[PDB]
RNA sequence: GACCUGGGCUACACACGUGCUACAAUGGGAAGUACAACGAGUCGCUAGACCGCGAGGUCAUGCAAAUCUCUUAAAGCUUCUCUCAGUUCGGAUUGCAGGCUGCAACUCGCCUGCAUGAAGCCGGAAUCGCUAGUAAUCGCGGAUCAGCACGCCGCGGUGAA
């Protein structure tokens, strides 16, 4: 229930921008934990980081709902 | 048929054209589809084969037959004589039919998205171009189908080189990457 | 062809849920609705979503308004939001 | 068989009978039961084939199906099949929200 | 020793202690219809009005207090209902749609609506509290608090063997 809208940081947009054209990057070191995804934002490869580790993703089309926050499972039982 | 038409029309003088050849007995066809459910589970339970052959009847326009095993493996538990996978031939016009329905509707549904991978060589002639998963068909059922095994396919053709075999899937559809 | 012992197939006529593609054969079966001389007198009903067309493998880069459902799921409610 | 999808039984009223298939609380009977101006009747359901057929129609303007089964197993074929995190765990059926369970298993499997 | 980001104390093959809700007819569901006490309130409680299935949204009036609000209390009373079933009992679990404070509800807040509907028909050995406004049942207020209570502290209704 976020009624007005999405909400992704402005301290995220700015690693890149210039893959718009070409084949994309593979390096994307964030936090990865309040931004949602919202359609601007498919097909990147981002270093998901779950307070250890930068753990890399890519992104489906319809991985698009939920934020970061899938795919940083901070338990390890295992 | 769709594909013999093509054959006729365009084909076969774009393959006189392409390597020059002196007579039209030249030209290289298709002859063969086979398809093998390697199943090798029914060792341990027999009814695996049992709607592997209720697919195959519905996916080709035959029925299989069963393999036997001509050797006997203690790794998994194999004897002379054993149940193992299935064969299926295909001949005549069911192959331009069947491969119609390869060419239209099944390559296009498989995730990952990049249709016949280019490395499939052998050298002379044969593109073995597996299949991964079963759901591909339109005649696939979700409320039959459990397991989530796949298929086989041997592209048959009287190619010496694999550089007319390619020239040959070129002008057969054939979505390589 | 052995007798008895092989499965059912009729050539029948495919369509699509785009343009409507309308040369092929078929094995399975349903409730027939269009008899088509042009072709196979047969069912019509194998209506496959795909065109083999509609993959950008042969026609192009076509996807930005591609307004499917699930695509706009996300893509309507705050869609109409995003523009 | 009975009237539409299956088993529509008599000698309970008319809210109480359309309960029993999935896809009916209680806000969609009463909804459906004031479309046509119909009532209790009464408690046993002694309808007559204009009512009945149209309270059948109306019902087909839904999602009530025996694949309203499987567009809840579509849902969560969706949701277990992208990564999935919430799939490891919707199988161990465990809310999206977290529920925090060491001795709440017993809803579903009774590990005991 | 110190600063910051993200995570964790909220895991779960298991065993024990403490509480909440049921296993329905002195009951569930729908309609109409009365009577308390304690305490709190300035960036805090909201009168009225309009709209919404609702969580609620907007304009706004009183209030630094026997005056304004929280706030018209639930069990209560009268009619219909169901007719003994795993049931119009039960209400966990799960998809979808939302509402609110928070810069931000994935890990990890509360609440609403739709669809779902599991165990459970009074629980062995054993063991606990209580001698009358008590036991048993039913609501209400406060602390800490942006937000979050089946816990704690306090009050009142019906009223036993």
């Amino acid at each position: 229930s976020l009624k007005k809208g999405p909400f992704v940081d402005d301290h995220l947009m700015k690693k890149v921008e210039a893959q718009q054209g070409a084949e994309k990057k593979k390096v994307i070191k964030t936090w990865s934990r309040r931004s949602t995804i919202f359609p601007s934002f498919v097909g990147f490869t981002i270093a998901v980081y779950d307070g250890r580790k930068h753990v890399p993703v890519y992104i489906q089309e319809d991985m698009v709902g939920h934020k970061l926050g899938e795919f940083a499972p901070t338990r390890t039982y295992r | 048929n769709r594909l013999k038409e093509k054959y006729i029309k365009e084909v076969t003088p774009s393959l006189v054209e392409k390597f020059n050849y002196s007579s039209v007995m030249q030209t290289p066809k298709v002859d063969k589809i086979v398809i093998n459910m390697g199943v090798g589970d029914a060792v341990s339970n027999a009814k695996n084969l049992d709607k592997a052959v209720e697919e195959l009847a519905l996916i080709t326009g035959q029925k299989p037959l069963i393999t036997k095993a001509k050797k006997s493996i203690a790794g998994f538990r194999l004897r002379e004589g054993m149940p193992i996978g299935a064969k299926v031939t295909l001949r005549g016009e069911r192959m331009y039919e069947f491969l119609d329905k390869l060419v239209t509707v099944s390559l296009p549904r498989v995730r990952d998205f990049h249709g016949v991978s280019k490395k499939a060589f052998d050298g002379r002639g044969n593109y073995t171009l597996g299949i991964k998963e079963q759901l591909i068909f339109p005649e696939v059922d979700y409320d039959l189908v459990d397991k989530v095994r796949g298929m086989d396919i041997v592209i048959v053709t009287t190619a010496n080189t694999d550089e007319e075999s390619r020239e040959l899937l070129a002008q057969l559809g054939m979505p390589f990457q | 062809m052995k007798q008895d012992i092989h499965p059912n197939y009729q050539p029948v006529v495919f369509m699509d849920s785009t343009t409507g593609f309308k040369f092929l054969s078929g094995s399975t079966k349903g409730s027939s609705e269009t008899v088509e001389w042009e072709d196979g007198n047969t069912y019509p009903l194998l209506r496959v979503e795909v065109t083999s067309d509609s993959h950008p493998f042969y026609t192009g880069r076509q996807k930005f308004t591609q307004a499917d459902g699930r695509v706009d799921r996300f893509n309507k409610k705050y869609g109409l939001k995003d523009e | 068989a009975r009237i539409a999808g299956v088993d529509i039984p008599r000698d309970k009223r008319v809210v109480v009978s359309l309960t029993y298939i999935y896809g009916i609380g209680n806000t969609t009977a009463k909804k459906v039961l004031a479309n046509v101006g119909v009532s209790e009747d009464v408690r046993v359901r002694d309808l007559t084939n204009e009512q009945t057929d149209a309270i059948r129609a109306e019902i087909d303007k839904l999602k009530v199906e025996g694949d309203l089964r499987r567009e809840v197993n579509l849902n969560i074929k969706r949701l277990m099949e992208i990564g999935s995190y919430r799939g490891i765990r919707h199988r161990r059926g465990l809310p999206t929200r977290g529920q925090n369970t060491k001795n709440n298993a017993r809803t579903r499997k009774g590990p005991t």
